[PDB]
């Protein structure tokens, strides 16, 4: 039509998902500390 | 004229009387030269005890047996001397006594049945007559398998109630069963303002107050408890196996219960026997022709008081079993994300058509009033109905199913040849999308 | 009367799944940062200049 439902913010958890997940993996850009990341 | 809205506008409207003892009187004038005339009453086996249980049920064929002042079978000889039909039936949560007649001779039918109401005669000549058909019944109750699925639902669900019980109630208190007990619960639940009157046709309704007439009307319940659960009664033999499946939903008196009359039309229901096709708007229709997954299904919605029930009954193949059920999840899922105003539309028009429809007739407009009474009261909000059609939203219709279905613990009744039909553990996985 | 934080907690996360899967990987980040952060101490704290750690203190850049 197009009427994209719930899907719309159901997706957008999705992609931040593994984002987070390749910045989990190890990724490159570090992640300025925040909680103790050894020096 | 007719037209839609002013169609809303003309009606004769509910009316309404009481009496001093608990008696409530009511009416509708339609212009008829007849006029239904009933009773509903609010006694129930949830009211019912252990031994009481089916009881009613007994008493509900005995009072056309005779009566205190007109013995056996005195009582009909009248009645269809004015050649007006007579019924009577009952209810776990309701029963109606009711006549349909002209408009003329109803001086009498009120009093004739006010009579029966409280006067009756109680005869073990009528009693092992009657203690025998039902016994006879009891077991003939076997044949219609449709009834039988249901009994095993509620149980299943409201085990630990007195809802949950047989509505004529195991066989053995009614042999068992002595009019004594029923002298006290004929004695116990029979009064006013339990009990309630209604009627419509060429009646008006001080016409009917009048003749309401000086006889005498009269002088407990819990929340149940839901059971995420399973019941199953596997017979191969049999060549087919009817289905049933639910969840618990909201009573009579609550907002949401319109809000969920859409949806199940919406997803509406299939059946051998349309000239529909696969041609049909609703997926089910359309694939339960298509692959024939199914001979056949129906969607039911009962609210109790306090209570509601939302869920289907299917019948199909002993191999076709699962493949019905991986589709009926499909439909229910989607609609709680998903769904689109456009088929809200669809599903919208059906309903208020529906509504309209069972309008027509003096005993449904008559009978209305009873449970509505013992309902929501008088009301009637005739046109309100249509302004409370306009309230649904596509929100709301998902924003009301995430509720009631999205992650729940649903019921699940069988009979067999069952044993296809997946273990709980996948339905219950099978309740919540993983997003597919 | 409120909600234990279990039923706010279903209704708040664990309904929708991607959060009930969101969630998971949130607190496991944080989780580990603090986790062998803990042990090592422990660890550490058993073991008393029996290490570099502790021993090298002596002859470290002299």
């Amino acid at each position: 039509r197009q009427l994209a439902r719930n899907w719309v913010p159901t997706a957008s958890l999705w992609g931040a998902v593994g984002a987070v997940g390749l910045v989990w993996a190890t990724d490159w850009r570090l992640i300025l500390d925040w909680v103790p990341y050894i020096n | 004229t007719a037209t839609y809205a002013q169609a809303l506008q003309s009606v004769p409207e509910t009316q309404v009387s009481q009496l001093d003892n608990g008696l409530r009187v009511a009416s509708e004038q339609s212009s008829q030269p007849t006029c239904t005339v009933g009773v509903w009453i609010d006694a129930g086996s949830r009211y019912e005890s252990e031994k009481n249980n089916g009881a009613g049920y007994f008493v509900e064929h005995l009072a056309f047996k005779g009566t205190k002042n007109r013995p056996g079978n005195a009582l009909e000889k009248e009645v269809e001397s004015m050649g007006a039909h007579l019924n009577a039936y009952s209810t776990r949560e309701h029963t109606a006594y009711y006549i349909k007649a002209l408009s003329k001779d109803l001086p009498k039918a009120v009093e004739l049945l006010a009579d029966i109401v409280q006067n009756c005669s109680l005869e073990d000549s009528q009693i092992e007559k009657e203690r025998d058909v039902i016994l006879q019944e009891l077991q003939e109750n076997d044949t219609s398998m449709r009834d039988v699925v249901f009994n095993y639902l509620h149980a299943t669900a409201f085990q630990g109630t007195p809802l949950a019980q047989s509505v004529e109630g195991p066989s053995e208190n009614v042999r068992k069963l002595s009019r004594a007990d029923l002298t006290e619960y004929l004695s116990r639940h029979y009064k006013a303002p339990r009990m309630v009157l209604a009627a419509a046709g060429g009646l008006e309704h001080r016409q009917l107050l009048d003749l309401a007439q000086k006889h005498f009307s009269g002088l407990t319940l819990s929340p149940c408890r839901f059971t995420g659960s399973q019941i199953c009664h596997r017979e191969d033999g049999l060549p087919l196996a009817h289905v049933a499946i639910a969840v618990e939903g909201p009573g009579w008196a609550h907002p949401d219960n319109v809000a969920l009359q859409v949806a199940n039309a919406i997803i509406g229901h299939y059946d051998c026997t349309y000239g529909g096709g696969a041609h049909l708007s609703s997926p089910l229709a359309s694939i339960a022709a298509t692959n024939k997954l199914c001979q056949s299904f129906q969607t039911f919605n009962i609210c109790y008081a306090d209570t509601g029930l939302l869920g289907a009954h299917f019948v199909c193949d002993h191999m076709s079993i699962d493949d019905m059920m991986f589709v009926l999840q499909g439909q229910w899922m989607r609609l709680c994300t998903s769904a689109t105003e456009s088929e809200v539309l669809r599903g919208k028009n059906l309903l208020r058509n529906a509504l309209v429809s069972h309008l027509d007739g003096t005993t449904p407009v008559c009978e209305d009033i009873g449970r509505s009474l013992l309902t929501y009261g008088r009301r009637i909000p005739l046109a309100e109905w249509e302004s409370r059609i306009a309230e649904v939203d596509a929100r709301v219709v998902r924003e009301v199913c995430s509720k009631y279905f999205y992650d729940q613990c649903p019921a699940v009744a069988g009979f067999g040849p069952i044993e296809q039909l997946p273990d709980y553990n996948r339905i219950r996985s099978g309740m919540f999308w993983l997003r597919f | 009367v409120a909600p234990t934080l279990t039923a706010r907690l279903y209704s708040l996360l664990f309904r929708r799944t991607s959060t009930f899967a969101l969630t998971i990987v949130v607190g496991a980040l944080f989780f580990e940062r603090a986790f062998d952060q803990g042990a090592d101490a422990i660890y550490e704290h058993i073991n008393e200049g029996k290490l570099w750690k502790h021993i090298k203190h002596k002859y470290e850049n002299k």
